[PDB]
């Protein structure tokens, strides 16, 4: 079919700054009726995609002037002057001149001022014990950039086995991430120790943010 | 005000059947072509099928990868479009969206989507545990609480707090697949005094098992 390649794959941009996503097709999109059916869509986190530009340069209902679309042969581009908080998400380019195909997508990420994480630690709930395993969670809230290092210490000794880290998307309102580190032991393993510590190391601090609890 | 809504998703075998339903409202439904586009994690957005108007004998067009297995029908009287899918396979896994064939030459309005998973693995409703402080000194915004969702399959599960009434500062990480099972956690930060004098509850939903789980974090 007709392949639509988009670049860059991921794109950082400061608020109020400009951003350009390009889309190149494997073939000419000019339709016999002289129309080029090349569109761009935005899919915010956890949402259905939305039409921004249709037919290369037309903006759809409610779309701000901030969005501009151009084209030249097989190369097309979406421009966003005055970028802002709500513009984060993935942008797609599609074509309906032939059998509808879509572009790989481009994750627009908001580049903002560093933010210090806010650590919270939750001991397992007695409700989990009967499953034969215990999960201790360390939540790193509202921080920027994405990158973060979490290390667990059980009775002093650093632990690595049984950890699982997962991030959230960028927040639409303040552009920060959140992240949880979950340590899962077996019921008994967890009962053979008493002090559980987790140390977080971010860019915003030399000294690790440390949160801990004892039974 | 255009609003489309899909439904009828869940887990199937390799190789069963399943019918999707889409209900549109907010426009003269009979005047537009209707579409179906699935979004796989492995193959991004993929146009599946299209159905046209009545004056068009209700012509249909399918994506090569589904010709013969899928069938798209419509009911202008009910403002609905359907997608009968037979002989399902791993590859058909993905979120299915029902969009409109816009006057402007582009699928202008989409539904929120309804997930479809083909697998020989069986359903498992999630287990939900509470995330409560852990008895400490107030030094972290003003009180963070959460729900840990483990051992469920397939995806996804949507977590809402206080039936959605509570929607500020809600943070839900991404789900992770491990040991054949997913899990994630959702948290909210409330003021030191609104809890526990007032009640907070998470609403965990898991479409595949058709279960809706309600749990309230008291301060134990
Ligand atoms: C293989 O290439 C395709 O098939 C060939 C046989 C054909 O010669 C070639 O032109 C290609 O045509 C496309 O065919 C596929 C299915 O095989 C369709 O899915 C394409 O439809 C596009 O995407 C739709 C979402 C969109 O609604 C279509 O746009 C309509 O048709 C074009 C021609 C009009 O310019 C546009 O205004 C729109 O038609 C209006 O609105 C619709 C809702 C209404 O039913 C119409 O009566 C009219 O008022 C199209 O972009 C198809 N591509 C095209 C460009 O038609």
């Amino acid at each position: 079919d007709v392949v639509l390649t988009q670049t860059p794959l991921s794109l950082p941009v400061r608020l109020g700054d400009q951003a350009s996503i390009s889309c190149r097709s494997s073939q000419s999109l000019l339709h016999s009726d002289g129309n080029t059916y090349l569109h761009w869509y935005l899919q915010k986190p956890g949402q259905s995609p939305k039409l921004l530009i249709y037919k290369v340069s037309n903006r759809f209902s409610g779309v701000p002037d901030r969005f501009s679309g151009s084209g030249s042969g097989t190369d097309f581009t979406l421009k966003i002057s005055r970028v802002e908080a709500e513009d984060l998400g993935v942008y797609f380019c599609s074509q309906t001149t032939h059998v509808p195909t879509f572009g790989g997508g481009t994750k627009l990420e908001i580049k903002r001022a560093d933010a210090a994480p806010t650590v919270s630690i939750f001991p397992p709930s007695s409700e989990q014990l009967t499953s034969g395993g215990a999960s201790v969670v360390c939540f790193l809230n509202n921080f920027y950039p994405k990158d973060i290092n979490v290390k667990w210490k059980i009775d002093g000794s650093e632990r690595q086995n049984g950890v699982l880290n997962s991030w959230t998307d960028q927040d639409s309102k303040d552009s920060t991430y959140s992240m949880s580190s979950t340590l899962t032991l077996t019921k008994d393993e967890y009962e053979r120790h008493n002090s559980y510590t987790c140390e977080a190391t971010h860019k915003t601090s030399t000294s690790p943010i440390v949160k801990s609890f004892n039974r | 005000e255009v609003k489309v809504e899909e439904s009828g998703g869940g887990l199937v075998q390799p190789g069963g059947s399943m019918k999707l339903s889409c209900v549109a409202s907010g426009f003269t439904f009979s005047n537009y072509w209707m579409e179906w586009v699935r979004q796989s994690p492995e193959k991004g957005l993929e146009w599946v099928a299209e159905i046209r108007l009545k004056s068009n004998n209700y012509a249909t067009h399918y994506a090569e990868s589904v010709k013969g297995r899928f069938t798209i029908s419509r009911d202008d009287s009910k403002s609905s479009v359907y997608l009968q899918m037979n002989n399902l396979r791993a590859e058909d896994t993905g979120i299915y969206y029902c969009t409109r064939g816009g006057a402007v030459g582009a699928m202008d309005y989409w539904g929120q989507g309804t997930s479809v998973t083909v697998s020989s693995a069986t359903t498992t409703a999630p287990s939900v545990y509470p995330l409560v402080p852990g008895c400490s000194d107030t030094s972290g915004s003003s009180v963070t609480l959460g729900c840990l969702v483990k051992g469920y399959f397939p995806e996804p599960v949507t977590v809402k707090w206080n039936y959605g009434a509570l929607s500020s500062g809600v943070r839900t990480v991404s789900s992770v697949l491990q040991s054949g099972f997913y899990s994630l956690s959702s948290l909210v930060t409330v003021p030191s005094s609104t809890w526990p004098s007032q009640t907070v509850i998470c609403n965990v939903a898991h479409p595949a098992s058709k279960v809706d789980l309600i749990k309230e974090p008291s301060g134990p």
